[PDB]
């Protein structure tokens, strides 16, 4: 939806240790420096493109089943 | 969704769930089977179950298919193989992996969700009789997966 | 001496003053003020760049009215 494109995102930078999420549940991929990382209302943060396609169909974070309208 | 079957083919080897084995038949990698031993401490102890793991196109955004193969006399678990368990339909997510998946239902083997049967005659005999609900186990136990 | 909007949480709105030379650390400190969250609960995201907290609205080159986007973390998610 629109939604998607309401939550933030950013690349996502190795060097400096703000977040504690060094991976992408959807692909189980560590995070890669530069690539685009999407975060949900509830601090819980993905791929962006990964976990993008899981939003289309439902509404909750993959991980703590939160919603995220 | 091919890379990520992998993945989780990877996973299950580094920290393989006890006493349970999974991978492809051949060379087709969205069909494996499984094997899951009955947890000790169970009506199930001692018995061998075979199982079905069918990974859809698009996984990981929809859940992978389990079923049996092995009879067992189980409150969730029909004379089909079908497994009556949440994460595996509604409460589904791409967080969840292959080991996880085996673990829950190696939990669900030890501990059933009788209130929420997929066979009521022995949900019934689960919560009123459960002495004769493990007698009956153990003996489907003994018979069809040893 | 220039205003910035952070409207977030899903309960957006928030409006602040400030200067291009403040440091994202600074701003935090405000949105304590305005808002009562604890600093080290937030994290800022603007045009695609999580905000370190040494660095200045003019190195990021955050101009007037811009809207920016707050993250809470919680105490184990
Ligand atoms: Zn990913
Ligand atoms: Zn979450």
């Amino acid at each position: 939806k629109a939604d998607i494109e309401q939550l933030p995102s950013y690349r996502f930078n190795p060097n400096n240790h703000q977040s504690e999420q060094t991976l992408c549940v959807v692909c189980m991929c560590d995070f890669e420096s530069r690539q685009l990382l999407r975060v949900l209302p509830c601090n819980h943060e993905f791929h962006a493109k990964c976990v993008d396609k899981w939003l289309k169909a439902n509404r909750t974070c993959p991980i703590c089943y939160a919603d995220a309208s | 969704a091919l890379k990520r079957i992998h993945k989780e083919l990877n996973d299950l080897a580094r920290d393989p769930p006890a006493q349970c084995r999974a991978g492809p038949v051949g060379d087709d990698m969205f069909h494996w089977q499984a094997t899951i031993m009955g947890p000790n401490d169970s009506p199930y102890q001692g018995g061998v179950f075979f199982l079905t793991i069918h990974f859809p196109t698009d996984y990981p955004f929809k859940p992978p298919k389990v079923a049996f193969t092995t009879r067992i006399y189980h409150p969730n678990i029909n004379s089909n193989g079908s497994i009556k368990l949440d994460i595996l339909r509604s409460q589904w997510s791409p967080a969840l992996t292959i080991s996880k998946v085996l673990l829950s239902i190696c939990s669900l083997l030890c501990d059933p969700n009788p209130d929420d049967p997929l066979v009521p005659e022995i949900a019934r005999i689960y919560k009123t009789d459960r002495e004769k609900y493990n007698r009956i186990a153990r003996e489907w136990t003994q018979k069809y997966a040893m | 001496s220039m205003q910035i909007f952070v409207k977030t949480l899903t309960g957006k709105t928030i409006t602040l003053e400030v200067e291009p030379s403040d440091t994202i650390e600074n701003v935090k400190a405000k949105i304590q003020d305005k808002e009562g969250i604890p600093p080290d609960q937030q994290r800022l995201i603007f045009a695609g760049k999580q905000l370190e907290d040494g660095r200045t609205l003019s190195d990021y080159n955050i101009q007037k009215e811009s809207t920016l986007h707050l993250v809470l973390r919680l105490r184990g998610g």
